[PDB]
């Protein structure tokens, strides 16, 4: 994304949560306006903040919008449930010549504790490599805020082709889980020293790897 | 009160064309200043601006999607008109209209938006799943527990069940929600988290019923050996 923001920012009802949308020479910094949308799970888009600050009727005042240099934020105090939903900024690009939006982020109103996620990796079964096919298996539960990005590694090369990952979903416990995919030939899991499944959950960044050589 | 419908097939096949219909209320579009956009959200993914038009017939483009895109507006029926052409299943996506404040003594944001509609582009053809293990290793951990598993690859529509031993075994077992992948197939992992000690000595099989394509398999588990 042009525009970069947080994957997930949470707090406890009460406190007071910002989320940073960092941007460059090209639109930000070029002195394009800067908005925001909400966004709850299920619905459309709602116009938060237009021109960096300004709130439509009916966004209350402990919503607020600024902007510096090549970034802008938004600041929530006082957080109330009805605050948790996905969050966007937008702005324009005049290199790409269009409109651009942040990658989003999930404000969580905590409910419950935090919780790490638990990460299992499988490879590639001796099965699905004897159909000539090769997938590998990411398996996220148990975490809370319900928000994870996940990246894979051949080695210590990043892959960004082959891949499929959920939506975090909630779970019985009312933590999350999620699921991430990376499908190969078999002579490329069979060629590389290792291959990873790279969590992270605000902030924090756990790899598991597996290897053809492991029996 | 200026209101916005989205209206167009739920489904769409690859290559076809997808024609997509916004209908505008309370707002002319012939007035001045009165812009709207098509702007797309493909499943747990950030929104995507991809066209404007205005008043004058003008109309922009996202330069990644230009060549695919057409914009158009249907005064007589007030209504602004999306075409995309070559669909793929990596397109599927929620598809929103939004009035765009369009004039500089205003701003250039998305003031009023639609609902949104999902496009999925698809087959016309269901599909069984393939399963394959995914063996358990007997190595020690912490917790004296290890997680073996079923995966289940490339199958539509949803939905799909997986139990274990016919059903008795329930304790442990973590079904995941379905990825929807780029070929417009699903797939999903059912995990059962079991006690290390048993690898050697308690048979593990995964039942899996694919109602709509009439699919059943049964899988052993067998545990990693060397």
């Amino acid at each position: 994304s042009v525009l970069t923001q947080p994957p997930s920012v949470s707090g406890a009802p009460g406190q007071r949560v910002t989320i940073s949308c960092t941007g460059s020479a090209s639109n930000i910094g070029a002195g394009y306006d800067v908005h925001w949308y909400q966004q709850v799970p299920g619905a459309a888009p709602k116009l938060l903040i237009f021109v960096y600050s300004n709130r439509p009727s009916g966004v209350p005042d402990r919503i607020s919008g600024s902007k510096s240099g090549t970034s802008a934020s938004l600041a929530i105090s006082g957080l109330q449930a009805e605050d948790e939903a996905d969050y966007y900024c937008q702005s324009y690009d005049d290199s790409l010549r269009g409109w651009v939006f942040g990658g989003g982020t999930k404000l969580t109103v905590l409910g419950q504790p935090k919780a790490a996620p638990s990460v299992t990796l499988f490879p590639p079964s001796s099965e699905e490599l004897q159909a000539n096919k090769a997938t590998l298996v990411c398996l996220i539960s148990d975490f809370y805020p319900g928000a994870v990005t996940v990246a894979w590694k051949a080695d210590s090369s990043p892959v960004k082709a082959g891949v499929e990952t959920t939506t975090p979903s909630k779970q019985s416990n009312n933590k999350y889980a999620a699921s991430s995919y990376l499908s190969l030939t078999p002579e490329q899991w069979k060629s590389h020293r290792s291959y990873s499944c790279q969590v992270t959950h605000e902030g924090s960044t756990v790899e598991k790897t597996v290897a053809p050589t492991e029996c | 009160q200026v209101t916005l419908r989205e209206s167009g097939p739920a489904l769409v096949k690859p290559t076809q064309t997808l024609t997509l219909t916004c209908t505008i209320s309370g707002l002319s579009l012939t007035t001045s200043g009165v812009c709207v956009s098509w702007i797309r959200q493909p499943p747990g993914k950030a929104l995507e601006w991809l066209a404007l038009i205005d008043w004058d017939d003008d109309k922009y483009y996202s330069t990644s999607l230009r060549t695919r895109l057409t914009i158009s507006k249907d005064i007589s029926k007030n209504q602004v008109v999306l075409t995309m052409t070559n669909m793929d299943p990596v397109d599927t996506a929620t598809f929103f209209c939004a009035r765009t404040r369009c004039t500089s003594n205003w701003g250039y944001y998305f003031d009023s938006w639609g609902r949104g509609t999902r496009v999925t582009v698809s087959s016309a053809s269901t599909k069984g799943p393939s399963v394959f293990p995914l063996a358990p290793s007997s190595k020690s951990t912490s917790g004296g527990t290890a997680a073996l598993g079923c995966l289940v690859k490339d199958y539509f529509p949803e939905p799909v069940t997986v139990s274990w031993n016919s059903g008795a075994l329930t304790s442990g077992v973590h079904t995941f929600p379905a990825v929807l992948q780029s070929s417009g197939l699903y797939s999903l992992s059912s995990v059962v988290t079991v006690p290390s000690s048993s690898l050697g000595t308690q048979t593990y099989i995964c039942n899996v019923n694919h109602k709509p394509s009439n699919t059943k398999v049964d899988k052993r588990v067998e545990p990693k050996s060397c």
